[PDB]
């Protein structure tokens, strides 16, 4: 009954929904270990066995035996059921042949069996959310081992995607532009909705927004933690019009080909903000289509809008939205799309945002998950593009990518598909006449 | 886990190990009889790393102690941190090699690798998944460069898939106590160029300036520069064992490190000495630990970076800090810095995080780096070797032995080819 | 000149150490954000019982407050205007007497929620 | 619903405001923190939940000072971070860096708070700036920001109240400069801008309130008295009403004579008015007192364009035409030919305040007495001819022409203020 | 967070910034080292502008003490409070100057040149906003003329939008402590003119004077002039460190006060400078301080403001007052002497008042006037200089080096420029 697998791959994705099972340990009464001292609303994300105990369901994988064993040696090891946390044995090192081709096809059977396990365990499997990176080799490589092989299993079933796309120019990486290419080789093919966020843009949200200043990673993936649970609202407590994980591709998905939307939190606010501020409907509907909002660091007033879509979570009086939603459409710095006009999706969950104790979003009754399928998001690819022919020219860190299994031929055919990505993404932005 | 065969190698390189193991104690928390008596659990649970087990609950290292000179092993065995070494790793044979590369690699020196590789294979196959082997060397001997690249030619072959970590001590350029110094290295660079992964390569002078000037030592001893270069080994191998935020290891600062093969001679550094003066007014925070790694008066190499361009660059840092701080910084030092990094690479950093500070230090982090100005190094030993071999100078030692004249044209030729490579990728 | 350098650097830090002074007190501005660090949620490495600056509070506390209490006098422009912000006698803001103040009546009310 | 999103441009502004919102809080009832221990606040305060009255001023200056005496004083809970907005180093009396360089790295982010400071609003009615004419921030960032307005706020009230750069008393020697060139500016955009110059505020203070201490606290209390009086009738209620709109088309005569003469009229102290009385008359005609003026021109020396009375109090509208009559059966107060009438004037009950600490004591009534008059000419020949003497041998000129501001603009302004004067006597040359 | 760098010069700076680093310590609260036994929240408001916190409280100053000779700063270090300062910012070469600009400016400046700029370089990076770099030299002497005269076109070609306030004593008749005295000035001004925006200007003879009429102490030691000139280079940056009711910072000071790109040597002043036995017989008001403060006796420079013209004034104040008491004050001064205003300017001052007044004091004020009698001043050196110049004088130290004599036909040139440019105003 309404049920969907969290794959949280890679050294990235497991960071990431760190803090996410966490924030479904609040919403939900799970305690570090699993008991409460309720009702059906505790089913997609966890299970129960028992006597009391709700085993999540979540297949962690680091390809390296680093972080996932402090899940298993920390605060939460009884929550966790040990089968999920996966480790391996040594890292990808950041190669996407390490991580795809050599190590990792030791760990794909394991990893895959795990998910056949928590699959047959549920009757309303709606969807995979997969959290993982562009740039690391597990959340390059590995991450699309699974992609491809999750096919030929459980199929059509949609494909969530969430991850942590190269920043402009403020990265930890050196080779990943040379991972992050070779990914949409194989996973424009096969994730349905790959939802997309750095890490460059979070960072200023929580430095002006959040008067936080120097921020880390864990500040850097609660964030995400309030975005995705916001998407999942509606597979939960109930309200308004309710969207489950098959809204959102096809509402927010033009093409086969161009599935990469842009996610935005609208109440990134602090305790002295938040109590000079009442978050009405009106101006936290203003602040998602603002350019120092978006979690992807484009310029959106250079592209297209083509589809959106924009969640709510409490005191959401319908008519509010409506007006709110129509303000955004008159507005012509709000550029907007003629190849469809209709354009904009609405979803109001009555749950309100819940506020993890340690945290620094302030607890607001209203919030917006601003889901955008921008085109601004190919200048994004373009600098991701031509920070590639600039290495590949004179084939610079090529010698470990072609040595542990992989074809030189692939870093042409990966060049020559995300240039066709190009293109898709401005024949999407020519005006229909 | 994922573990290291540590290597002491040659006269140097058990004096240097020795205060690797010195410190590696005390970040593991390990006695000087090998008793686990510290503070925190995290020094436990990849203690596996560097420190085997044994009975008792006590903690025995991975290293492997060679040298042909006798008068090594006893001295590390009669100091402080000396009966933690498993005895018969201790491999010694009776004989000085001379400073002489001959007698090392093609002589007797031949008595001893295959004794010596009965060691590591030892504890290299008794252990879970191994990464590679660590080793300090000597170039400017007889023990080092021949005992050293001959061994290392002798594990490339048995176990061809392992990270070949090579910190060396290069021929310093002023400083100089042997006379046959400039031989013993440009003999041995053509075994350490095609079978290393990761040559960080120090000479003694930059590091007599970091203890006599930078970091203020009255009186430099040669212990105090063992410490200096044990951080640099310490903090590469060090999101390995101790937890934290965004990781790295060897393979890691190989892969986004070496640009083509031939390209890895590497150059360290430390970040955050200080003086007795010093510590106390210098607020150590981030900010402040960016620059003293890519300033020429704290670096391990006789080279400002000002004559060339880093190929690539990167931190693993060690301590409790943010990570805007950590990349953001240092996003400002490469683009202020236009000239002094490639164009064909555009983004040139590897960050790393360990949560545990060092002992005694808030923040600290090593820094690698592949500069241009590697060259210079190895400008300068090719030229001090044709001032040498010009007219047959100090040869009878080098060719009685085994040596022909053949072999000492070739060391120079693929010598010369390595300035080049360092030359072609310069500003073109 | 390396043989004169060494020891003219020897003879300036044998008075560093004759003449130092070590410090002695962790002063803290209570004025100024010291920019605390998140923590991991799911780690035995931070989340343990550290224990927290009794004073720190107070220094804090202290430092929020209000101006009124911090200065008994009026020390720099700004302090004096609000100083003394109760009225002088209760004003009695209730009777439509002497006090002149509006409601919106019921469209009014309403009648701003067409327009916003 | 009538509502007004003050501004406060420069020290001038931000210290003035410390002093007028006080008075706004005081007045209506709001604790100084924002939380009341009516729907009159509804035009100076938003009500953010529970009792936070929030304010909304963007407070903006080039340097912090200022700003954070504010940012932690008895008011720092009553407002926003992004509402108290501060700037780096500032422009250093130099219209150039306040409208050229500093400033135009901070103006996009003042133009926003006004945005969303806008959106709020349901009905917008009046911006009411404040800026000194003088320094870099409070004439030359005023100017960028006055400007951009009449881009967005298009045609929208934006009431003014500055410090008119006064003939004798002169804290500066750019002074003059940057008068010249912000008047150019403060012209093609500005609805009206009310003049209050330091000297003769200085005087009121010495006879009046006998206050023997005028400092810049107790100067811009009344300057508060002025502000809250305009836009009285937009917050509390009684008899004749004027909103800001009216103000303008009731005042302003011609496209550019918006530059009005204001004097708060029972500017008694404590003691002396148990010796005085307040009679509605009495204090229209002891408005018009030369001496009580508080802009530096005595009106003799040419006519009243168009009045503009605002009253507050028990003013029986019987007496009030009573009084406007018996001032103008007397030949002194001249008007001009081409306009009879008199003057527009209005009545708000809710008495004035008294914000604890000042001298204006508690008064049953109170005329604010603004005027356009014809004479200000005065004034204006002054510094055009304190300008002149200056831009004559190019003095301190170096550092302005180095820092954006070409040698032409110092021109354009010269001849804009020299027409003004000419359409400042033609307009007063009587109907023929 | 707008902030200034100290630029310590030599022996006439070494001892009389060593006050102003006491005089600003003992405001802003501090101590010998650094604890800070402050009494006010306002009082550490702003110590961003001239400190530094280090670890722990207890702040570390913006100073780079620059001078060829080693015992200069040794009397810095020993003193009182001198542990202040960071160990490694007292740069210092070897060789002593010999009062010589040449070997001050040409020689063994160069040496230490690369390495103070790089205290200065990295002092300046560890800033928010930038605005000031104010330098405490003196013409007279040679090692702050070379010093500083060197050390300021260096900034400027570096840092080319900051105010560059450089205190400095001036060579003058009646105490003359010094031989090639008048060649260090002429050489100095030469350069110091045309790169620098603020020179407030003292000399010993006036500094002297202030002490035998107004304080009427018996015996001065330099101490006593040291704590007489810092009192008003505190008060000149008090809008930046202490707010109130009228700010002004040192653009604000030269902007509006110097009126073409020459004009910029002020003239120092400190109002209640009330003696021993008069101190108790005296009020404390703005009218009793004009008295003080326009008076020649409490003047500075060197010359009588009744010998010129002034032709811009300003006087920032600091007290809790009132303030038509400021301004008429102010305005009576100019109309009933408006004979030494000049005409063309018709207002005369830029008053600036910071309610934080100075410790031990109802109110104090800091008079600086642009004057043209410093016409008695520099015409004066010039004089001097052609007593030398025309016979072959204390020049071939000089000329020897390798100064060619046109760079000193320069230094009479420009400042025969100077001089005439500073009449020319005068007449109009
Ligand atoms: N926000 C956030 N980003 C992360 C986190 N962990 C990793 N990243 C991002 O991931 C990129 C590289 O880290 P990973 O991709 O996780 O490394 P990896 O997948 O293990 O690759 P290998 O170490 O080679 O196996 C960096 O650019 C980070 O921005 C995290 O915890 N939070
Ligand atoms: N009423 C009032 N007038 C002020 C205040 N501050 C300055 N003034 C007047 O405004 C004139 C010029 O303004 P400034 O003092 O330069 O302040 P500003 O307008 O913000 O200009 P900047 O200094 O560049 O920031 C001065 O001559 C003062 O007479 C104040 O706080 N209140
Ligand atoms: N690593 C290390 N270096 C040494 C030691 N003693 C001298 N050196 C340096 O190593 C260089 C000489 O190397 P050498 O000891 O002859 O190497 P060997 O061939 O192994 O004996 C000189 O430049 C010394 O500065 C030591 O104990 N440890
Ligand atoms: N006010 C003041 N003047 C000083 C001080 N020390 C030296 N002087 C003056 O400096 C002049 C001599 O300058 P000199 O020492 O040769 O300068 P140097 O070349 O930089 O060392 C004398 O006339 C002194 O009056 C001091 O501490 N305070
Ligand atoms: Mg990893
Ligand atoms: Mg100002």
């Amino acid at each position: 009954m309404r049920e969907c697998i969290s794959v949280h791959v890679g050294q990235a994705g497991v960071q990431i929904g760190n803090a996410c099972w966490e924030l479904y340990c609040l919403e939900h009464g799970i305690q570090p270990d699993g008991q409460m001292p309720g009702d059906d609303s505790f089913n997609t994300f966890f299970s129960e066995t028992g006597a009391g105990k709700h085993v999540p369901r979540a297949v962690f994988v680091d390809l390296e035996p680093t972080v996932i064993d402090e899940v298993r040696t920390g605060t939460y090891r009884q929550l966790f059921h040990p089968e999920q946390l996966i480790t391996g044995k040594e890292d990808a090192a950041n190669n996407y042949a390490r991580g795809h081709y050599t190590i990792g096809k030791e760990l794909i059977d394991l990893v895959l069996d795990r998910i056949r396990k928590l699959a047959d365990q549920c009757t309303g499997l709606q969807g995979f959310l997969i959290f993982h990176s562009f740039g690391g080799g597990t959340g390059s490589g590995f991450t699309s081992l699974l992609m491809e092989r999750l096919s030929v299993d459980y199929g059509k079933k949609s494909k969530l995607e969430f991850s942590i796309y190269p920043a402009p120019q403020v990265s930890t990486a050196v080779v990943e532009p040379y991972n992050s290419i070779l990914t949409t080789h194989t996973t424009l093919e096969h994730s349905d909705c790959a939802f997309m966020v750095d890490n460059e843009a979070i960072y200023d949200i929580c430095r002006r927004n959040l008067d936080i200043e120097r921020p880390t990673y864990t500040n850097l993936n609660r964030l995400i933690g309030q975005i995705v649970s916001s998407i999942t609202a509606s597979l939960r407590f109930d309200g308004a019009l309710n969207v489950d994980l098959t809204e959102f591709q096809t509402n927010l998905v033009p093409y086969p080909r161009i599935h990469f939307p842009l996610a935005t939190y609208a109440p990134v606010i602090s305790a002295e903000k938040a109590y000079h501020e009442q978050l009405s409907v009106a101006e936290i509907t203003n602040a998602c289509f603002e350019p120092a909002n978006q979690m992807v660091k484009c310029d959106p007033r250079h592209g297209k809008y083509m589809a959106c879509c924009l969640l709510y979570r409490g005191d959401v009086v319908p008519k509010d939205v409506n007006a709110a939603i129509a303000t955004i459409k008159t507005k012509r710095t709000i550029q907007f799309v003629d190849w469809c006009p209709t354009g904009f999706k609405v979803g109001i969950n009555y749950q309100p945002p819940t506020v993890v104790p340690g945290g620094d979003l302030a607890k607001v009754q209203r919030a917006v998950c601003m889901l955008s399928n921008t085109t601004a998001i190919a200048e994004a690819w373009a600098r991701l593009d031509h920070k590639f022919d600039l290495m590949y020219a004179k084939r610079a860190f090529v010698h470990w990518y072609v040595g542990e299994g992989m074809e030189e031929g692939e870093f042409s055919e990966a060049r020559e598909d995300m240039a066709a990505l190009e293109k898709d993404y401005e024949e999407v932005g020519m005006d229909s006449v | 886990m994922r573990e290291i065969v540590h290597l002491q190698a040659g006269q140097c390189g058990n004096q240097i190990g020795a205060k690797f193991w010195e410190v590696i104690s005390d970040e593991h928390g390990i006695d000087p009889t090998g008793t686990y008596h510290g503070d925190s659990d995290l020094q436990l649970e990849r203690i596996n790393v560097y420190y085997n087990e044994a009975t008792g609950g006590k903690y025995v290292p991975r290293a492997v102690l060679v040298d042909l000179e006798p008068g090594t092993m006893d001295s590390v065995r009669s100091g402080p941190f000396g009966q933690i070494f498993r005895p018969d790793n201790f491999v010694f044979g009776q004989s000085g090699a001379g400073n002489n590369w001959a007698k090392g690699h093609y002589t007797e020196g031949a008595e001893l690798v295959d004794s010596v590789l009965d060691v590591v294979r030892k504890e290299a196959e008794s252990c879970d998944c191994l990464q590679g082997f660590q080793l300090t060397h000597s170039l400017g001997g007889g023990t080092g460069s021949g005992m050293g690249t001959l061994l290392i030619s002798k594990i490339r072959e048995e176990y061809p898939d392992r990270i070949m970590n090579t910190f060396s001590v290069v021929p310093s350029p002023k400083v100089s106590d042997t006379v046959v110094e400039p031989y013993n290295a440009t003999l041995s660079v053509h075994q350490l160029v095609e079978n290393t992964d990761e040559t960080y390569c120090i000479d003694n002078e930059a590091l007599y300036d970091i203890c006599f000037r930078t970091l203020k030592l009255t009186t430099p001893t040669y212990g105090d520069l063992n410490h200096l270069v044990s951080a640099t080994m310490s903090g590469v191998t060090t999101c390995l064992r101790f937890p934290g935020q965004l990781n790295a290891d060897l393979r890691k600062l190989a892969v986004n490190m070496v640009p083509f093969p031939r390209l890895h001679f590497f150059m360290p550094g430390f970040a955050p000495l200080t003086s007795r003066g010093s510590q106390q007014y210098r607020a150590l925070t981030v900010p402040e630990l960016t620059q003293q790694m890519f300033d020429a008066k704290n670096m391990m190499a006789a080279c400002d970076p000002r004559h060339g361009r880093y190929l690539t660059v990167a931190a693993v840092f060690r301590g409790r800090m943010s990570m805007k701080e950590v990349d953001e910084q240092m996003l400002n030092v490469q683009n202020k810095n236009s000239s002094y990094f490639v164009e064909w690479i555009p983004n040139n950093v590897k960050t790393a995080v360990c949560d545990i500070p060092p002992r005694g230090l808030k923040m600290s982090a090593t820094f690698i780096g592949n500069s241009t100005a590697i060259q210079e190094l190895f400008k300068r030993i090719s030229e001090q070797f044709t001032a040498m071999f010009r007219r047959k100078a100090f040869l009878h030692w080098y060719t009685g032995e085994g040596m022909d004249e053949m072999e000492f044209t070739e060391a120079e030729s693929n010598m010369n080819d390595l300035v080049s490579e360092y030359q072609q990728y310069q500003d073109a | 000149d390396e043989v004169h350098q060494n020891q003219i650097l020897r003879e300036l830090y044998l008075k560093e150490l004759r003449t130092q002074k070590l410090y002695t007190q962790y002063h803290v501005n209570p004025l100024r954000k010291v920019h605390t660090i998140a923590r991991k949620p799911m780690s035995w490495h931070d989340n343990l019982e550290e224990p927290a600056d009794a004073r720190f509070l107070n220094l804090i506390h202290h430092a929020a407050q209000g101006p009124r209490k911090k200065y008994p006098e009026t020390q720099t422009e700004g302090q004096e205007i609000g100083w003394d912000s109760e009225p002088l006698v209760n004003p009695q803001r209730d009777d439509r007497r002497l006090n002149h103040f509006r409601v919106y009546k019921d469209i009014t009310l309403y009648k701003a929620k067409m327009w916003s």
